RNA sequence: AAGGUAAGUAU
């Protein structure tokens, strides 16, 4: 638990079935700067993934 | 700076302070040629129409009208003072001088908020109001 | 009376103490603004030629100047107050459901 | 042949619309909406929006009078000019107003409407900020 | 050419159908709104100085600002030159 | 050496008519009174020139009536409205204004045109993007010449032979020249070491900076 | 502010006396309208504006535009260099940029 | 995208969740934000109608409404921020996911 | 051995819509590609500009 | 504080209403900020 | 050295 990239606890998430279809999310998080005025300090990662 | 009404003697200033019973009498003491006064007068001109329901703005030359220099300590390049129903309404700006605004502002909304706070406090019957913004620092970063 | 005499005497004394470099520094200032004035002319000077051409503007042309009208409509100029509302409860529900985890 | 319609859009655009319509009689027996689309081409859009490649635009849209307006008013200009050209063609097919009085009146109306569209906005009063109020205000209840 | 009025029952010449109908259905709310508007715009005090006062103020500014106006250039606040 | 090759080829002569203008605040009666003084009267200065400096009109400050910014276009004779007795050009110095007129008196065999593309505004240096429409094969300057000097100068037609064109911002300036190969009608654009055959029509569409003309 | 004052004084100086009363503010309104048209990159053309006054306003807008651009660029250079600045000046600089 | 696409609803759910991520920590809602979030809720409530509208836009829609632009004032450089209409935003998000 | 790190300067601003659309025809349906490329040809608004 | 968050208020009113969290924070730690060791200077006795 | 004045009404 709380070890690994991605974290092991991501296997037990309740959204695993729907997150398996989330492809290219890391580029989206980096491209969110051009849609949302706020600046994301975690542009490099997604907490759910 | 030149579009605002001007008062040319102390009696006119007294009458302007006395005439308005339901509006704040904002009077700027200084010189139309002083750059700080030019900035303050531009700010007051930008808001003159907006606050006309509860504020009236006048400009006074402290050399043409020196009758209030000793009284109101008008020894600064620019000075803005508030009067409501023949009473000078002090404001706690946080600058250590609660009687006047002796600098020039840059935000119209700032001056409008100060005028509104003065109006509300004076309507409630208060001689001192607390400014919504502190000016112990210029917030420069 | 004598107060004015004393004030005038002291003022004249202060002025005399200023004569050491008064004319020198004043002519230097005169020769220094003109050096700056060629590179940076006065604003009124830059409009002198244009101002001169305002003489032939007839009085009829002066009257016929139109007024400036705003092109923004009622909604743009004086919009109705925009109410602020709390986020729907579904947001809190989904946030608390996010923390839930499977046992297998 | 079409003295009235010549006045509005000129002889060149008149020639184009008369040729593509199949005749002055065919032009008259046609609604103004179809006349506005006379000479229109289904131009291919090559990785562009359909707005960039002007759609549903014909000879009237590219006429001298219609093209003289700013692009934000050229659709209304095309519609109005097409309607007046349809009226003139209907007049012309019966060989009436050979002098061009109908054509001159229609062109004057078109110019007046164009000027009205180009009219500068009127003076609009500035709304002052409402004075702060502390008096009690009674508000209704109910559903 | 008299057409019976659908709103009053009287007869008006056909040259005045549209205007009679438009005027006949004119809400008095329009009258009271116009009266209110007339009252408001004819009672508000002018906020900005008049034109001659603006010109006089600009003349005083030019007199006291020789770094912008005039031929000779004195200090920012001085008026002699 | 008054008559050198450079002087005999490029140097011409022009007449400068200067009329000093009084201060604008001066009253009309006092202005007329000072008109009697020779200070504010016309003064004739005949000075030779190595080249002709043509000043473009100010670039458009807004868009056209059709909400689309348009590249300014000026005829060659419109910027050649200088150097004649009719046009009066105001010179706004830092102190006083002058009405300096120019009058051509001696056309050189080869004429050099120097368009003032770069002028320094109140804060920085700006480049005028105005495009000059000029025929490159037949321009007549007999109209600009005086009636006294048009008799001696029986030849006034000029043909463009070279056109230095400046492209880009003043800081990142790029210089290209369209030369005319004598003996052929071909025009060659010379960008650094690259030589490109350019059609005669494309030259007038560029921002001309320095031009040279031949009387022939 | 200095440029606007100078332009207004010059224009009102040669205006006929009988009409300065009711048209002094109109010319300032025209001046502001031309400036905001330049800021909006939008064509400005008053059909009823006399050509000398139009040229005067055009020169005013040109000078103000030069000052505005230079001020914006200098302020942005100050921001980049780390100069200590307020929030209002940064908001105005962001708008100008 | 086929009409009977198997993963059609999963991609729509992902797109709607990504659109709602801008309000996860919000406390007050703008009128435009209120309308956009209502559109998202309506699309979630009736996924098939939203998918049909998305397919219609992908097949026929070639003209779009204007987009607002703003700049995030990073002191080194300005970063453009584009504001797309919420109706087109749903179609764009689903298209990106697919 | 040499390490080169750089950027495609003005990558986004220099994308031609016609060429991008024609290159998108190669990987997606012509209808999807036309939608994506026509989406980039929109009016950009900022206040009164 | 909750009720006023969704009411039509002017900018000054909302600015005044954003200070209550700061007032709560200041009074929570008041035995620490309000010290002669922290703020070296003269004392003023609160009226009443 | 300041950015640390409660605004008062009475005597």
């Amino acid at each position: 638990w709380d070890r690994g990239i991605p974290r092991i606890n991501t296997l037990f998430q309740k959204d695993r079935h729907t997150l398996a279809y989330d492809k290219g999310w890391r580029v989206r998080t980096d491209f969110k700067q051009y849609q949302v005025l706020k600046q994301n300090p975690f542009w490099w990662t997604h907490q759910r993934h | 700076s030149y579009m605002l009404p001007h008062l040319h003697n102390g009696w006119q200033v007294d009458q302007a302070i006395l005439s308005e019973e339901d509006r704040v009498v904002v009077i700027r003491f200084g010189h139309d040629w002083d750059p700080t006064c030019m900035k303050m007068d531009e700010v007051l001109y930008s808001i003159a129409e907006k606050v006309k329901n509860f504020a009236v703005i006048y400009l006074v030359d402290i050399t043409e009208v020196p009758d209030f220099n000793k009284m109101y300590e008008l020894y600064d390049p620019c000075t803005v003072m508030f009067f409501f129903r023949n009473k000078h309404i002090m404001i706690d700006l946080g600058t250590g001088n609660n009687n006047k605004i002796n600098w020039a502002m840059e935000d119209k909304q700032e001056m409008v908020d100060i005028i509104e706070t003065v109006y509300r406090g004076a309507r409630k019957g208060r001689g001192l109001v607390v400014s919504p913004k502190d000016y112990s620092t210029k917030y420069r970063y | 009376k004598d107060d004015e005499e004393a004030d005038a005497i002291y003022a004249a004394l202060d002025k005399r103490m200023d004569e050491r470099r008064k004319e020198r520094r004043e002519q230097r200032e005169k020769e220094e603004i003109e050096k700056y004035r060629m590179e940076r002319p006065k604003i009124q000077q830059q409009f002198s030629d244009l101002k001169r051409k305002l003489a032939e503007v007839t009085e009829e042309e002066w009257l016929s100047i139109p007024e400036v009208g705003d092109a923004r409509n009622k909604r743009q100029r004086n919009p109705r107050y925009e109410k602020l509302t709390p986020v729907p409860d579904s947001f809190f529900a989904k946030h608390l459901q996010t923390g839930e985890n499977h046992t297998s | 042949i079409a003295p009235n319609l010549s006045i509005i859009i000129g002889a060149s655009t008149a020639a184009k619309i008369m040729g593509v319509a199949g005749g002055l009689t065919n032009l008259s027996k046609m609604p103004a909406c179809n006349i506005m689309l006379l000479g229109a081409q289904r131009k291919t859009l090559s990785g562009f929006s359909s707005t960039s490649v002007l759609p549903h635009t014909g000879y009237i849209y590219h006429s001298d009078i219609v093209q003289s307006l700013p692009p934000d008013l050229r659709r209304k200009a095309a519609r109005l000019v097409a309607a007046k050209c349809t009226l003139a063609a209907r007049v012309d097919s019966f060989h009436e107003s050979t002098e061009g009085k109908v054509g001159y009146e229609l062109k004057d109306e078109i110019e007046r409407k164009f000027d009205k569209w180009q009219e500068p906005p009127p003076v609009k009063q500035v709304k002052p900020l409402p004075a702060p109020l502390d008096g009690q205000r009674k508000k209704r209840g109910g559903r | 050419e008299y057409l019976v009025s659908p709103i009053t029952g009287e007869k008006i010449p056909a040259s005045k159908m549209q205007e009679h109908m438009r005027i006949g259905l004119l809400d008095p709310r329009w009258l009271e709104q116009r009266d209110r508007s007339i009252r408001e715009k004819q009672s508000d005090d002018e906020v900005y100085a008049p034109g001659l006062d603006i010109e006089s103020s600009l003349k005083q500014l030019a007199e006291r600002r020789t770094d912008i106006f005039g031929v000779e250039e004195t200090a920012i606040g001085k008026k002699i030159g | 050496k008054k008559k050198t090759i450079v002087t005999d080829v490029f140097q011409g002569s022009m007449r400068i008519f200067t009329k000093k203008l009084p201060h604008p605040d001066l009253p009309a009666e006092e202005k007329e009174q000072l008109l009697h003084n020779d200070e504010y009267q016309e003064t004739m200065v005949e000075s030779t020139f190595m080249y002709l400096t043509l000043d473009l009109p100010t670039a458009p400050l807004y868009k056209d009536e059709k909400e689309q910014l348009i590249i300014p276009q000026v005829p060659l004779f419109n910027i050649l409205a200088k150097f004649n007795g009719i046009t009066e050009k105001e010179y706004k110095t830092y102190k006083e204004n002058f009405l300096k007129r120019f009058q051509l008196t001696k056309l050189p065999p080869y004429l050099i045109f120097c368009i003032k593309r770069f002028t320094k505004n109140n804060f920085f240096v700006e480049k005028n993007p105005t495009i000059v429409n000029f025929p490159i094969t037949n321009v007549d300057l007999r109209e600009y010449l005086s009636e006294e000097v048009q008799a001696v100068h029986k030849n006034t037609t000029y043909d463009l032979i070279a056109n230095i064109v400046h492209d880009g911002k003043p800081s990142e300036g790029s210089y290209r020249i369209h030369v005319l190969h004598h003996g052929t009608g071909k025009w060659y654009e010379l960008q650094d070491l690259q030589v490109t055959d350019i059609l005669p029509q494309m030259i007038t569409l560029s921002e001309a900076y320095i031009q040279i003309w031949k009387r022939r | 502010l200095e440029l606007r004052a100078a332009v207004m004084h010059d224009i009102l100086d040669m205006m006929p006396e009988g009409i300065k009363q009711n048209k002094a503010r109109t010319i300032l309104q025209h001046l502001s309208e031309a400036w905001r048209c330049w800021k909006a990159n939008i064509p400005w053309k008053v059909p009823g504006l006399p050509t000398p006054i139009e040229n005067m306003i055009l020169r005013y807008v040109k000078a103000k535009a030069d000052w505005w651009t230079n001020t914006a660029h200098y302020n942005r250079e100050r921001i980049r260099r780390g100069a200590t600045v307020d929030k209002t000046v940064c908001k105005k600089n962001l708008g100008r940029l | 995208p086929p009409l009977s696409y198997k993963h059609d609803t999963k991609l729509l759910i992902l797109a709607l969740e990504r659109l709602k991520e801008a309000y996860s920590v919000k406390s007050r809602l703008n009128q435009s934000q209120r309308e956009e979030l209502g559109l998202i809720e309506q699309a979630y409530d009736n996924p098939h109608e939203a998918l049909s509208r998305i397919k219609r836009h992908l097949l026929t829609q070639r003209a779009f409404k204007e987009v607002g632009i703003e700049f995030m004032d990073l002191y080194s450089h300005l970063v453009p921020v584009y504001d797309v209409e919420p109706l087109e935003k749903i179609t764009d998000a689903y298209l990106d996911q697919y | 051995n040499v390490m080169l790190e750089s950027r495609f300067e003005k990558m986004y601003e220099k994308i031609d819509l016609t060429l991008l659309n024609r290159l998108l025809r190669l990987i997606v349906d012509h209808n999807i590609a036309d939608y994506m490329t026509a989406k980039n040809n929109v009016v950009i608004n900022y206040k009164d500009m | 504080e909750e009720s006023m968050k969704w009411k039509k208020l002017t900018n000054a009113q909302r600015s005044g209403l954003n200070q209550i969290p700061n007032r709560r924070f200041t009074l929570w730690w008041s035995p620490t900020i309000n010290r002669a060791n922290v703020y070296v200077g003269f004392q003023v006795q609160l009226d009443l």
